[PDB]
């Protein structure tokens, strides 16, 4: 057993490994979305920039969980990073909707993780999740909701003008 | 002249001090390491083997040179690509390190369908139609050539082959491998005339579809894009899947090219003291795609050590073989015993009057657990007596442990150099090895090295030593005894077994107006012919080389008289009605007849009546050929 | 067909997609290596920092290839990112040896890509590979070779002192 | 000799087809050698040794048969003898196909001829090799 | 074999060693030319400065090739540096003409090297030669051609005034 390990349940260790994979998966989804908007037949550069930034943030989320695993004396176990569900994201609106769904899925996973940490009476892990993840998810979900709303109200996805102007004014 | 007991001892004690692993290691050095047929390194080894024969002081050593068309991969890479039917954008999955000789050079795009080993049965058991699709199959069970044919037979447009981890527990999943898909042996592009000008091939046995070998990694990446779990019956990786997703299909590009090469068959001979014009032939494959330690090195090593030993026994120890012993180092074995077949083809119908036995030394050492043998029934007795006094290298017990081993013997297959000898030339042949229930995984890869070999088999020297003793005892018995150790009586069991099978349809032969009476009479006549021959041998004066010559010549012709006289060797080279391929073999006759229980139109009553006739005629002819003088009937 | 596409063979397009996956795979290998050295029972912080930097460089390599795909009018097709071959990298020396092997594999893939580009007479793609990848690989391979040599000469992996001092002097 | 002598009356037409007759000449030479060696062997044999005579006589007994073409099925064409049988595999057929090359009519069959040339050469070589005796004597 | 070596033919390795010698030879030629102009009976200080700079540039060219040899896992093999063909360079014009001839010879060697690299399908080496050597040679040859032309037009070598003024205006 690790010389540093204390009050860290094997179930929590495993759940942290699963969360690491999910964060890496989210990074990959956003990477794919970003370059879709870089296609010459899509060509929305600020959508591309926005999603690339989101991708990099998810890699940071994964790295912090890997750090946590080692801090607590658990052992990192990695698995394949699955390719994103879609190759062609259809429109700015559809990509935003997919991102919203993704962030809500990630949030649900984090809430399940917190429930486990609570069940195993691991207040350090609870605080870690609350501090570094839970409000970040709430903010991300709210932002994506706001974006989806604006795109719908502007007339997306049918209006190419709507996505163009949103790209300039909201994401620019 | 020495006593069999002394020859046995001499052989054994020479073997005791023989260093096999050194030679196998030596053949794995960079001067020879990658020795594809016709390459300079192959040519180097050819020169080395030839020099060694000269140092052994064999009666004569010579070259049998041939120019042949093989296929090698092009400067342009073969590729396996996944296509999105949506927009038709492609993704490169692999540029395989290996390739499959004789693949059609072509580019094909379709759905991908798994068909297990691509056996005839595997295809019928498919709930997914292969037609118009590319097929992927695991290596093993049958040759690449058969897999391609079976698939081509169902209108597949291409074939991928990988080594699954269950059948090939190889750690490196990126390993690429080689083989060929020519459904025969020899050069497939053999125009009977020189040409600039281009003539079509005809009955060549060549694939009309692209076929390509891929790494397990590439296969699993393909599985990543497929659906449907594989039947647990296949006993394969959980990775495996059956069909591409709706939106995806695979594209295969093979651009292999034809290259003419100069191969060398290297021959040594120890001349016989009584009938030198008759020989036992001992051969091994010298070429390999990669290092080919097990594929090529073992065999070539045994070839060299056997040649040396027998030369010493003749010159120092007084051994005096009645008939000649020829040692043969073949090239282009990896392409379908091409070297061996080219030489055989110079003597289509005459060779069986000189060569009375071929012993193949290829892949004689692959494991430790088992001793396997495939051969003409004419050698079962020799093989048995030999196993009865050769010991297992690990175990210490005699190889002979099953009184019933002969009925469980599997027949020579197409990938064995022993095959064309028996089935095309009518020369009794034998291949054998120490092995497991598992294929040697590294065959046809760059991992077939000495180091790999010496690692899975640390007793390599002892095992190679046991392999040399069986081959050596074969060779001594065969050139020492005044009779030929060809047990012609064995074909009574074979004919019996065959008629016994056929008689399971004595009803269906009624509903066709046919009697089997003339066939029974042929079988009876063969029995009589062998009985008379045994009596003649017994009544002969073993010291009268004239009468023995006459009786031995009759024995030497048994095998050949089972080659069907009613089929051209060009259209179907494998004429042996027991062991060859085609509609003229006894097995074919049975399969056509088994297709009569189904009321489906697969049965071919007409064909059967011809098969029945030709079989009867062939068998009668053999019986008549054995009976001796025309006034004895 | 893309309005921008010109002299860009479908085979090259596919090969670029395969290279994108390989770059992402390399990023993942280095990420795994990095956090191995962050374990409390390994504890070589400069090995961890070195490999984390290498991981981020590989993500940049992947992104540039995704940009190239779009520049030429090809379409990005992503596949799963396979987990690294190892979970426990054993020692600083062994990790360096694995990295060396990885970079040589990546180089071989790039050389095959260049051969394809040459065969299809795509000088823009040839120049892209030469400019942005080939010398970077040669430099990376040389650096890893140098590192392996020093660790061996110092007495690694047996000498924990060797890896400790290498961590401070070469990677610090 | 007679047959090649006839064939040599087209050493020109064999040029315009990119073909050498060299391997056929060599087969003829090899048969000559094989017979010469056999005559010598007979002379050097002890006429009272029925074993050596048997061996030499058996070689003589096989000469005729080795001129049956091994490359045609006896069912499709029973008369396989390249000198005396019937079909496209006989030496005469090879000549007749070639005589049809002076007429610019489409009767000539260049492809067939290249096969005929090949099969003839192979048949003749095979017979020469079948007569030479022990494989170490060449 | 070197742990770093990959796709680097023994012929290329040897050719790089020959090129190293040639670069060092060029450095020596220019060193000799420089000090000729420093003689009290020649006394053209800017010719001397110009050629000394060229000499130092050639040493840099040699060093970069030595670096390349090691980068690719080849082994440096040095040979004697031959003395320059001349001791007395006669005039400013004649020295410029000799330099022009030298740079064209060096260029030919580099083109032969590139042909070899191309024949051995070594795109890294091709790019190295193109990037660091081929245009430098074209620029050097053009500059020396320009210099020779001006000296001829001004009346050199007969006009000591021409070489004097060229020394001040072009090389000063």
């Amino acid at each position: 057993t690790s010389q540093v390990r204390q009050n860290y349940h094997q179930d929590s260790e495993a759940a942290i490994n699963r969360q690491i994979n999910l964060e890496l998966y989210a990074s990959y989804v956003y990477l794919s979305m970003s370059y879709y908007f870089d296609r010459d037949d899509v060509a929305l550069k600020n959508f591309a920039k926005y999603f690339l930034h989101q991708s990099h943030e998810e890699r940071e989320h994964a790295e912090k969980l890997m750090k946590l695993q080692n801090q607590r004396g658990g052992r990192i176990f990695l698995q394949d990073i699955k390719k994103p569900d879609c190759d062609d994201w259809e429109s700015g609106l559809n990509a935003m909707e997919c991102a919203l769904h993704l962030e809500k899925n990630v949030n649900q996973s984090l809430l399940e993780l917190h429930k486990l940490a609570t069940d195993k009476n691991d207040p350090h892990l609870c605080d870690f999740i609350e501090t570094h993840y839970l409000n970040e998810q709430v903010k991300a979900i709210k932002e994506l909701g706001d974006h989806v709303t604006n795109l719908r109200k502007m007339g997306a996805p049918e209006s190419g003008l709507a996505e163009y102007l949103f790209d300039k004014h909201t994401l620019g | 002249r020495l006593y069999w007991d002394d020859l046995k001892r001499k052989l054994s004690e020479k073997l005791d001090s023989t260093d096999f692993t050194s030679t196998i290691k030596l053949l794995n050095e960079n001067s020879y390491v990658p020795r594809e047929a016709g390459s300079q390194k192959d040519e180097n080894l050819a020169l080395y083997v030839e020099n060694q024969f000269r140092e052994f002081k064999l009666s004569k050593v010579w070259r049998d040179q041939h120019f042949v068309k093989i296929q090698v991969k092009d400067s342009a890479q073969n590729s396996v690509i996944i296509v999105d039917k949506n927009g038709r954008l492609v993704y490169l999955v692999e540029n395989p390190g290996g390739y499959v000789a004789y693949s059609k050079a072509a580019t094909v795009t379709g759905k991908l369908v798994h068909a297990n080993f691509g056996t005839k049965k595997d295809f019928e058991d498919l709930y997914t139609p292969v037609n118009g699709s590319i097929v992927i199959v695991r290596a093993g069970k049958i040759t690449f050539a058969e897999k391609v044919a079976n698939a081509e037979s169902l209108n597949a447009i291409g074939v991928l082959i990988y080594m699954d981890q269950t059948k090939f527990p190889i750690v490196n999943a990126e390993l690429s491998f080689f083989g060929h898909a020519h459904l025969g042996t020899g050069d497939p592009y053999t125009p009977g005339f020189p040409s600039t000008q281009f003539p079509p091939s005809r009955s060549s046995g060549l694939p009309n579809i692209p076929v390509q070998t891929i790494s397990r990694a590439a296969a699993e990446k393909l599985f990543g894009n497929m659906e449907g779990d594989c039947p647990s019956d296949w006993k394969t990786d959980s990775t495996c899947r059956m069909v591409t997703s709706e939106s995806k299909n695979v594209k295969l590009t093979v651009s292999n090219v034809l290259k003419e090469i100069k191969i060398l068959n290297i021959f040594g001979v120890i001349k016989g003291f009584v009938e030198p014009d008759h020989y036992v032939v001992v051969g091994a494959q010298r070429d390999a795609w990669g290092p080919g330690a097990a594929k090529s090195g073992v065999g070539t090593a045994l070839l060299l050590k056997l040649a040396q030993m027998f030369s010493d026994m003749v010159l120092k120890d007084g051994f005096q073989p009645s008939r000649s012993i020829i040692f043969a180092s073949w090239s282009a074995g990896d392409f379908g015993s091409v070297g061996a077949t080219e030489w055989l083809e110079g003597y289509l119908s005459s060779l069986h009057l000189k060569a009375f036995t071929y012993i193949n030394l290829d892949k004689a050492v692959l494991g430790t657990s088992n001793f396997k043998v495939s051969a003409s029934p004419l050698l079962y007795t020799l093989i048995e007596k030999t196993m009865q006094n050769v010991k297992h290298p690990v175990t210490g017990q005699f190889l002979y442990q099953d009184s019933n081993w002969a009925s469980k013997v599997e027949k020579l297959t197409l990938d064995n150099a022993a095959f064309p000898f028996l089935a095309y030339s009518g020369i009794p042949a034998v291949s054998f090895c120490f092995c497991e229930d598992t294929d040697y995984p590294y065959l046809g890869t760059t991992m077939d090295t000495y180091k790999e070999l010496i690692e899975r088999i640390p007793e390599l020297n002892k095992v190679a030593r046991a392999a040399a003793e069986v081959a050596g005892q074969f060779v001594i018995k065969l050139t020492h005894d005044v009779e030929l150790n060809l047990d012609y009586e064995r074909y009574n069991s074979q004919l019996l077994s065959f008629v016994r099978d056929l008689n399971q349809y004595r009803a269906d032969i009624k509903e066709m107006g046919l009697s089997l009476q003339w066939l029974y009479s042929a079988r009876g006549d063969f029995f009589r012919a062998t009985s008379r021959l045994t009596t003649d041998f017994g009544n002969a004066e073993k010291t009268d080389r004239f009468v023995m010559k006459k009786l031995n010549d009759r024995v030497m012709r048994v095998e050949y008289h089972f080659l069907s006289p009613y089929v051209s060797p060009k259209e179907s080279p494998f004429r042996h009605v027991f062991w060859g391929s085609g509609s003229h073999t006894l097995p074919a006759l049975l399969e056509n007849l088994k297709l009569r229980k189904q009321n489906n139109g697969a049965f071919n009553e007409t064909l059967f009546r011809n098969q029945l006739a030709l079989a009867t005629w062939t068998i009668q002819g053999a019986a008549n050929a054995l009976s001796g003088d025309v006034w004895d009937i």
